[PDB]
């Protein structure tokens, strides 16, 4: 019942054995192998700690393990970054004039004539341009100098070599007892208090003492080399007092509940900052201060051993109403005993809050000079769009991965997964429904307005100025947010983002850093297409993971597997019957949404939000606000997106660029040789491999090892990473030749 | 060979790798990595060990007596470290070919010994001379051995063979320490000693 | 700036929650709560010196959302007056 | 024996065996059913006894300089608080016969052979007594437990022949510790808000009691 | 030492070893020559 630390000694020896023998997890793969597939297995099950053994505890240790390492290498990723900021960057050079000098941080050496990347990225440096957005980070967390970058490079080091060696010690020497791991009240209560709230208290707190002082003195114009060091405003404290006179009085304010006299460098203003084009740095504070108390509040709901707090299992099971049974009965058992559930809960909810962080991040800038750095906005942006999709394809995954294996009626039994299990005919008739319906009125809108085009009948289209479908809803949403500030929320200044409304244009070094977005009958038309794929691409996944274990078609599903090629021919065929094969379904259709999304932010933030700003306040966008008239018929996204906006890339050899544009063929290539194994089947291959070894035994050189084709499987696996990652790399030389060139 | 499960040991108080039982000379029970633990990978250690200690005891001489000669007004040898551009009376390259074809003989004869023991002990061109040793790493005979010094009661061999592996160790780190030294600072190893003799407390690595 | 109304309201405040949890009207460490309308008796497994069976960290917790109620009360009147 | 704020739990591994054991143990740290790494009973019972040891030296030591700096001979450019000693270099540095890093790698190599003999006793007890150590070795036997070694160096004046006076002695030992421990951490506390240092924080205070915690609350540094 | 020499010369890091030996190689010939279109000396 208690909470306390438990451990056991020297489970595993370190030793080199199991090195010199591949597969030893595998009985059968540990004796040896026999054909080529063998080698494929060892890999594809590598991670795949649930079946190389049944116990709950040594999966948790390796799983434990794992995370070490893993995290180690994020470390060692993360001081690589600093380090070559530090010695291979113009960062100083960008920092006395961001607008004016391309951040880079990456050279190449001059070997077979590659040093023709070695651009002109200004500050007196040749180097490759970086729009990972490192240089915006470094200036909002008050970083001035190499030696920082140095100091923070190899701290981040020494902190990977202790997680590398925490990992060894714990799957080695020390590894927690399966009741630790199943300790949830503990872990929710400290990554609430102990990780995040800690840690953003942490945060403001550097940002009260480094970043507020620091980049108070970069706006003022001050050199960067002349400020004084961040240690300094910690000693002498007049420093601080000088940028924001409320620090002379120095805590009583805040023991004294005087709070109000904080409101220097505590604000609530919004908007952005006029001169860096990003937010208050004083509400940021604010925020992570605000945030910390809301974390630290939080992290102290479950009862752990002092009686006070929440038992999860009575909260759970005191959930329960008469459309649902005895709903909420019995998960408690089942999210402490599977590992497969929580992390498919944990990776939807990772995708759902990626997506969620792209788009707050290109509304409201948060970072210093990023608004204007038009590369780094449409970078970050696309990146963690892609990201969360995959993540959320991946809790599909993992669910049917449950769902096939750990799921039990018999010992683990829950109500309102029988009832969904038990009505999922009519969840997936509706479902199939609502996607066609949405399919239909969505791309067949834009068919229509194509055909009308094609035809000569202009005022027939479904356009602002023929047949118009104005987002009443959006419009509406977004006035409120526009007279927010004031009226709803009267503590604020400005509206949360300069999106919303309310004119006020910012802009930064003569480029438009945000104004108002306009919704019109092009954004309904998009919005709708993202609802239909958003829904074909959830009821593939739902379908997979709800009819996983059976069907009116194979009502032994579950004893298969979660991965299997098929059932044979038999009932018509049934091919791509698994779970599995629903994710590598979902996997093309999560493709095509994101593609979709992320061309629809380009085009839209071309058109209608990035561009220049002249003497006069007369704005020019990149693209001529076209998206408007052009972006409602199929031809105009061929034409005047992709067609007008590929001339950056594919003329980009001869330059610094020229590596845009090899990706970009390059990636063509590998999207074109997917389909060699997404239209084709093993018995061709195998058949003709039989003819390529015999052609090998004539002249006494065959392998021991006999060449098997790959398995159906693997075929699929291989069709869908060689299609994701052609389409993905081709879209991202896209973009970042398309917005280096013309940002 | 006289195994020793009480010799005394690099690390007091844990026990030595059972791969070093005390047999060669110069045995502390020294290592963690386990490099030596294969027989053969031992054997071949131990001969480079001895190789790279004489050259290491060669070279901490030819490095550190000439310049403790010349700081004292006796005679004039440059600097060891950029001693290697002040050209003789031929050129760099000419005495590098020569010399190695004459030490590339003898390594091959050191070779062909170590992986044959006993099998290159006759004078290919007057095959009555012989060397007398008959341990790989130890010659012998009357070219490395005129004096006969070590030819008596193995235990005294073993001790004298324990003094050369320990006084060949202690030169290696010297002339690693003389080239660190010259790379770090821009001195000569006794401008660094007389330096730090003078100023103990101050004249050390953290001055710069 | 001690004794003065935000001293005054932080002590009331304060001082009548804990007072609450030492005795019965609160959950206690010692007592549990069914739905907010009746509380039920158990053992924590810490043992107290109070007679009320009042743990060292039940008077933290309810010191500590004492606090909270009374810094809230404060600012708001503080704020509208 | 009394006991403050103990658990059942912890009276269950908490009996008596150990000097200065009030049964205070809520946290559960000395977990023997869970015992691990450097988180089994004998080591922090071993753990506390030193750095007990520790602090009651540098309790001693840090008030030391700036006490006797205002009586006797001591010249007072040498006397100091315990953190312009060059301890911290931003507070102050002090200029001694040596470069302050230099000083630091002495120290290190004394103390590295010091508690690496240290730690090799503890590992296999009585392991020191048998390799060569220009003799000394016969003195670094130990006495089965690593906390209280003794022998003619550790324990020369013989105190405690019988053995309730050595329990009663190891009780007074860890009470000490316990003290001076805390000390050092006001120490630490009060040299960061305060920043006076703290035999002159003491003079200042007992002056009159003007001079409250919720005072330096203003926090100038 | 023996396991790690197995585990060494085990396929996927042997294979590796040898082809950033023959990147490496390729380098410095390239460097050494470059632009080389044509074989002059014969
Ligand atoms: C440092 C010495 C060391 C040694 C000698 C061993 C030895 C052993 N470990 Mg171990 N381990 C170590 C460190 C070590 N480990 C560390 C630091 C961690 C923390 C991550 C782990 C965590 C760990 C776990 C969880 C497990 C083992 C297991 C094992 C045993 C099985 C074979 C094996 O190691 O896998 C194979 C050897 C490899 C080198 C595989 C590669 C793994 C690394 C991390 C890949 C690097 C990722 C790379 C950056 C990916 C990008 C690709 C890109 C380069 C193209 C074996 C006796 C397994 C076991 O005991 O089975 C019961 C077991 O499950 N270890
Ligand atoms: C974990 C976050 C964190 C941390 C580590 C610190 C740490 C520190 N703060 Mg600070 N502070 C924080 C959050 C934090 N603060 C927040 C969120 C606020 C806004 C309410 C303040 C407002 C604040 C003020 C007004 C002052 C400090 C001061 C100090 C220093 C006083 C040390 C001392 O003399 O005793 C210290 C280094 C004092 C200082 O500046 O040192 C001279 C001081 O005047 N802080
Ligand atoms: C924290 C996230 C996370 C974690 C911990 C896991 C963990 C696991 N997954 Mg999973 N998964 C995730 C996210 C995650 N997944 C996501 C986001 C998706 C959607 C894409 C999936 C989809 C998925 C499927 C379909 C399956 C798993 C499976 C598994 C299990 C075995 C995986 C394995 O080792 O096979 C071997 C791993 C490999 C061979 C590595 C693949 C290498 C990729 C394809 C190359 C990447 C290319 C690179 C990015 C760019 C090119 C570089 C190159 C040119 C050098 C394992 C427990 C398998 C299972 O059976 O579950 C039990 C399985 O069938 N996962
Ligand atoms: C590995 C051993 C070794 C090596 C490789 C060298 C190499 C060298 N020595 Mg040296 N020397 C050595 C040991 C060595 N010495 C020893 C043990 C001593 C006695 C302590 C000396 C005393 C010495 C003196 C006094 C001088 C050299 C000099 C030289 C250099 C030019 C003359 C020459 O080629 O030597 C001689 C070649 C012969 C065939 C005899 C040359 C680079 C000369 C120099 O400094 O260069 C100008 C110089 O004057 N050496
Ligand atoms: C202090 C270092 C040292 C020590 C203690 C030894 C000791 C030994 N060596 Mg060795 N040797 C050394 C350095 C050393 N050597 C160096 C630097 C080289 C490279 C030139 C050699 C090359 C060498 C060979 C090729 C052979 C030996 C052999 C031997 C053994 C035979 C007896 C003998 O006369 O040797 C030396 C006895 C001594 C008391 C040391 C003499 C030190 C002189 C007097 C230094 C004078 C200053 C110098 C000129 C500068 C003996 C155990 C022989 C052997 O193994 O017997 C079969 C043998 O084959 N040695
Ligand atoms: C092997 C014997 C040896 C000896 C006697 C010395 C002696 C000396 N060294 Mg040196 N050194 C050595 C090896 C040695 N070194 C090695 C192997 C390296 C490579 C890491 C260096 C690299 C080095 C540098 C970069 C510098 C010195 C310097 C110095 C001088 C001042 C000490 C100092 O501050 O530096 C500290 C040196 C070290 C921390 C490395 C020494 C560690 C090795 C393992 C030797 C350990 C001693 C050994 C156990 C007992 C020796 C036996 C006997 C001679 C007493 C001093 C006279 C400094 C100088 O020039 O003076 C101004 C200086 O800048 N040394
Ligand atoms: C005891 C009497 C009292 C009084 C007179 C006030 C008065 C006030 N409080 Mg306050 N408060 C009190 C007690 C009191 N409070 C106590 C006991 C607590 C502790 C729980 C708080 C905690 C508290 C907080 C955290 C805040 C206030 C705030 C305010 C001010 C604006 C709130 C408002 O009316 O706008 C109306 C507010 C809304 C309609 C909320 C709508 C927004 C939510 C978040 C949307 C829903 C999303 C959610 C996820 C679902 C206001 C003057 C606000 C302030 O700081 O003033 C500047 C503020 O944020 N109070
Ligand atoms: C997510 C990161 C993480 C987590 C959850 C843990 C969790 C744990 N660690 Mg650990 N550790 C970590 C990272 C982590 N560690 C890293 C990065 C290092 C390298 C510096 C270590 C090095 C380490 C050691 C050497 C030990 C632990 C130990 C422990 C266990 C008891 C620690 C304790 O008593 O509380 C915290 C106590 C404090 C004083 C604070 C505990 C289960 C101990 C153990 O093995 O348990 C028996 C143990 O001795 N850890
Ligand atoms: C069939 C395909 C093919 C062919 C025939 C060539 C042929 C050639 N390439 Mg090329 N290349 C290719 C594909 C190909 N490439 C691809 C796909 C890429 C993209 C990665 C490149 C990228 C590339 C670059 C960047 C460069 C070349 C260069 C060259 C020329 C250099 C010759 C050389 O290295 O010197 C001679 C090499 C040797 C003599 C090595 C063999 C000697 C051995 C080791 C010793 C044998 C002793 C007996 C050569 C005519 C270089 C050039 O300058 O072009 C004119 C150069 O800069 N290629
Ligand atoms: C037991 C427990 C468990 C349960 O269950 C719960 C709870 C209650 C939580 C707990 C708690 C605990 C605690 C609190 C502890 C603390 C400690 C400390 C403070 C230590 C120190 C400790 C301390 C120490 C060692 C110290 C040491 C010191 C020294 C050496 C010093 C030195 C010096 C000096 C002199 C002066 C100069 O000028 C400087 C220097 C150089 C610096
Ligand atoms: S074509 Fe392939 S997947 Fe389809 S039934 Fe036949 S073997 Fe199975
Ligand atoms: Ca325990």
């Amino acid at each position: 019942p208690e909470v306390k630390i438990l451990v056991d000694r020297d489970p595993i020896k370190t030793s080199f054995e199991q090195w010199a023998k591949p597969g030893h997890f595998s009985r059968t793969i540990a004796k040896g192998p026999d054909t080529t597939t063998w080698i494929w297995n060892l890999h594809a099950d590598a991670h795949d700690f649930d079946s190389h053994t049944s116990d709950l505890e040594e999966i948790s240790r390796k799983v434990f393990s794992a995370h070490f390492g893993q995290l180690s290498i994020i470390f060692l990723w993360l001081s690589g970054m600093y380090f070559h900021g530090a010695r291979f960057s113009n960062y100083e050079a960008w920092l006395n004039d961001p607008t004016h000098i391309r951040p880079s941080a990456q050279v190449v050496w001059p070997i077979v004539g590659q040093e023709i990347l070695n651009g002109d990225v200004g500050g007196g440096f040749r180097g490759i341009q970086i729009t990972s957005g490192f240089f915006q980070i470094w200036r909002a967390s008050g970083i001035t100098s190499e030696l920082q970058l140095y100091c923070t490079a190899i701290g981040a080091l020494v902190f990977a070599a202790l997680m590398l060696f925490a990992g060894w010690f714990h799957y080695h020497k020390a590894a927690p007892k399966l009741v630790w791991f199943q300790d949830v009240e503990s872990m929710l209560n400290h990554h609430l208090a102990g990780l995040l709230g800690l840690g953003s208290l942490s945060w403001a707190g550097h940002q009260v003492h480094v970043s507020l002082p620091i980049n108070q003195f970069l706006n003022a114009g001050v050199d960067p080399k002349e400020i004084p060091l961040p240690h300094e405003f910690i000693l002498n404290r007049d420093l601080l007092a000088q940028l924001y006179p409320s620090f002379a009085e120095g805590a009583t304010p805040f023991f004294t509940l005087n709070w109000s006299k904080y409101a220097d460098f505590l604000t609530f203003r919004g908007g952005l900052d006029p001169l860096t084009g990003g937010l208050w740095l004083t509400d940021i504070a604010h925020h992570h201060l605000a945030i910390a108390i809301l974390f630290l509040i939080a992290g102290h709901m479950y009862r752990t051993n002092w009686g006070i707090g929440h038992g999860i299992k009575d909260i759970l099971e005191a959930h329960k109403g008469p459309f649902t049974g005895q709903g909420h009965k019995g998960l408690y058992e089942i999210l402490t005993t599977s590992w497969h559930a929580q992390l498919s809960i944990n990776l939807a909810m990772l995708g759902s809050l990626t997506i969620i962080v792209a788009h707050h991040m290109y509304a409201m800038p948060p970072y210093p000079y990023l608004a204007t750095d038009y590369g780094t906005q449409l970078s970050l942006f696309t990146h963690h769009m892609w990201i969360g999709g995959f993540l959320i394809v991946g809790a599909a995954a993992h669910a049917a991965i449950f769902m096939v294996r750990d799921y039990d009626p018999t010992t683990r039994y829950n109500d309102l997964l029988d009832r969904v299990l038990r009505h999922r005919d009519a969840i997936i008739s509706h479902l199939n429904w609502v996607c066609i319906f949405l399919g239909f009125h969505s791309f067949g809108l834009y068919i229509h307005n194509d055909t009308m085009s094609a035809l000569g009948r202009p005022q027939d289209m479904f356009s602002d100025t023929a047949i118009q479908l104005q987002p009443v809803f959006a419009q509406w949403i977004q006035n409120t947010h526009a007279l927010a500030p004031g009226t709803t929320a009267p503590g604020a200044t400005t509206s949360t983002s300069l999106t919303w409304g309310g004119g006020d244009l910012v802009s930064v070094g003569g480029k438009v850093a945000l104004l108002p977005i306009p919704l019109g009958t092009a954004d309904f038309l998009v919005h709708h297409i993202h609802a239909f794929t958003i829904h074909v691409t959830v009821l593939i996944l739902l379908k997979g993971v709800l009819f996983a274990r059976s069907s009116r078609l194979i009502p032994d599903k579950a004893n298969l597997g979660f991965r299997f090629p098929c059932d044979g021919p038999g009932r018509g065929g049934t091919c791509q019957v698994s779970a599995w094969d629903h994710v590598f379904l979902g996997l093309f259709w999560m493709y095509n949404a994101i593609s979709v999304v992320i061309f629809h932010f380009s085009w839209k933030m071309q058109s209608d939000v990035w561009g220049s700003i002249n003497d006069q306040g007369v704005v020019t966008h990149i693209t001529g606000g076209n998206f408007a008239q052009s972006s409602i018929t199929i031809n105009g996204w061929l034409r005047d997106f992709l067609w007008a906006q590929a001339s950056q890339v594919i003329q980009s050899y001869g330059s610094s660029l020229s590596a845009y544009g090899l990706f970009f063929l390059g990636a063509h290539f590998v999207w074109a040789f997917s389909l060699m194994f997404l239209f084709s089947g093993r018995g061709y291959w195998q058949e003709l491999i039989e003819s390529i070894v015999w052609a090998h035994n004539k002249l006494k050189v065959a392998p021991a090892t006999q060449p098997r084709a790959l398995s159906i499987v693997q075929g699929r696996a291989v069709g869908v990473t060689h299609y994701l990652l052609g389409g993905i790399a081709t879209t991202w030389a896209f973009f970042l030749a398309r917005i280096i060139a013309v940002g | 060979t006289v195994a020793e499960p009480d010799r005394p040991l690099w690390f007091p108080g844990s026990t030595p790798p059972p791969w070093l039982d005390g047999s060669l000379p110069g045995d502390f029970g020294f290592d963690p990595l386990g490099l030596g633990s294969d027989p053969e990978s031992l054997r071949w250690n131990v001969q480079a060990e001895l190789v790279h200690s004489r050259w290491a005891m060669l070279g901490a001489a030819g490095i550190f007596i000439p310049e403790f000669l010349t700081k004292l007004g006796i005679l004039n040898t440059p600097s060891w470290y950029t001693a290697g551009e002040q050209e003789y009376f031929t050129d760099t390259t000419t005495l590098f070919i020569v010399e190695l074809v004459f030490i590339g003989w003898a390594e091959g004869r050191r070779w062909a010994d170590i992986l044959n023991p006993g099998c290159v002990n006759t004078d290919p061109i007057f095959p009555n001379n012989k060397l007398t040793g008959t341990d790989v790493g130890y010659p012998g005979g009357l070219w490395f051995d005129p004096l006969g010094w070590g030819s008596a009661s193995p235990q005294k061999l073993k001790e004298l063979r324990t003094k050369e592996i320990k006084n060949g160790r202690l030169a290696m780190l010297a002339v690693m320490g003389a080239w660190f030294q010259h790379i770090y600072t821009g001195t000569g190893p006794i401008d660094n000693l007389f330096a730090h003799l003078a100023d103990p407390g101050h004249a050390t690595i953290f001055a710069a | 700036f001690i004794g003065s109304p935000t001293n005054l309201i932080m002590v009331t405040s304060t001082s009548l929650m804990l007072f609450a949890g030492r005795f019965g009207l609160a959950p206690s460490a010692n007592r549990k709560a069914t739905a907010g309308l009746k509380l039920e008796a158990r053992d924590s497994g810490l043992q107290t010196g109070d007679p009320a069976g009042f743990t060292l960290a039940d008077t933290l917790a309810c010191g500590v959302v004492g606090h909270i109620i009374g810094v809230g009360v404060v600012l708001g009147l503080k704020n509208i007056g | 024996r009394p006991l403050w704020f103990a658990s059942k739990q912890s009276l269950s591994y908490l009996d008596g065996s150990l000097p200065g054991d009030y049964g205070f143990d809520p946290l559960g740290l000395s977990d023997p059913e869970g015992t691990g790494g450097f988180i089994e009973p004998r080591w922090l019972a071993y753990g506390e006894v030193i750095n007990g040891r520790f602090a009651m030296l540098g309790a001693v030591g840090a008030i030391a300089p700036e006490y006797l700096g205002k009586v006797g001979l001591i010249p007072q450019e040498t006397a100091l608080a315990w953190f312009q000693t060059g301890v911290i270099p931003p507070a102050g540095t002090y200029n001694y016969w040596a470069d302050n890093y230099t000083l630091f790698v002495l120290e290190m190599a004394l103390m590295g052979f010091a508690e690496h003999r240290r730690f090799q006793d503890w590992a296999k007890p009585g392991s020191m007594g048998k390799q060569y150590f220009l003799g000394l070795e016969k003195g670094f036997g130990g006495s089965g437990n690593p906390a209280y070694p003794g022998g003619p160096f550790f324990n020369p004046l013989g105190f405690g022949k019988d053995e309730k006076s050595l329990k009663e002695l190891k009780l007074k030992e860890v009470k000490n510790g316990r003290l001076a421990m805390l000390a050092i951490l006001g120490y630490f506390i009060q040299g960061l808000v305060t920043g006076v240092g703290p035999y002159q924080n003491l003079l200042d205070h007992v002056a009159d009691p003007v001079n409250n915690n919720v005072l330096t609350s203003l926090k100038f540094h | 030492m023996r396991d790690l020499k197995t585990y060494l010369s085990v396929a996927p890091v042997a294979s590796t070893l040898w082809f950033a030996a023959l990147a490496g190689l390729l380098i410095e010939i390239n460097r050494f020559f470059p632009d080389a279109l044509t074989f002059p000396f014969f």
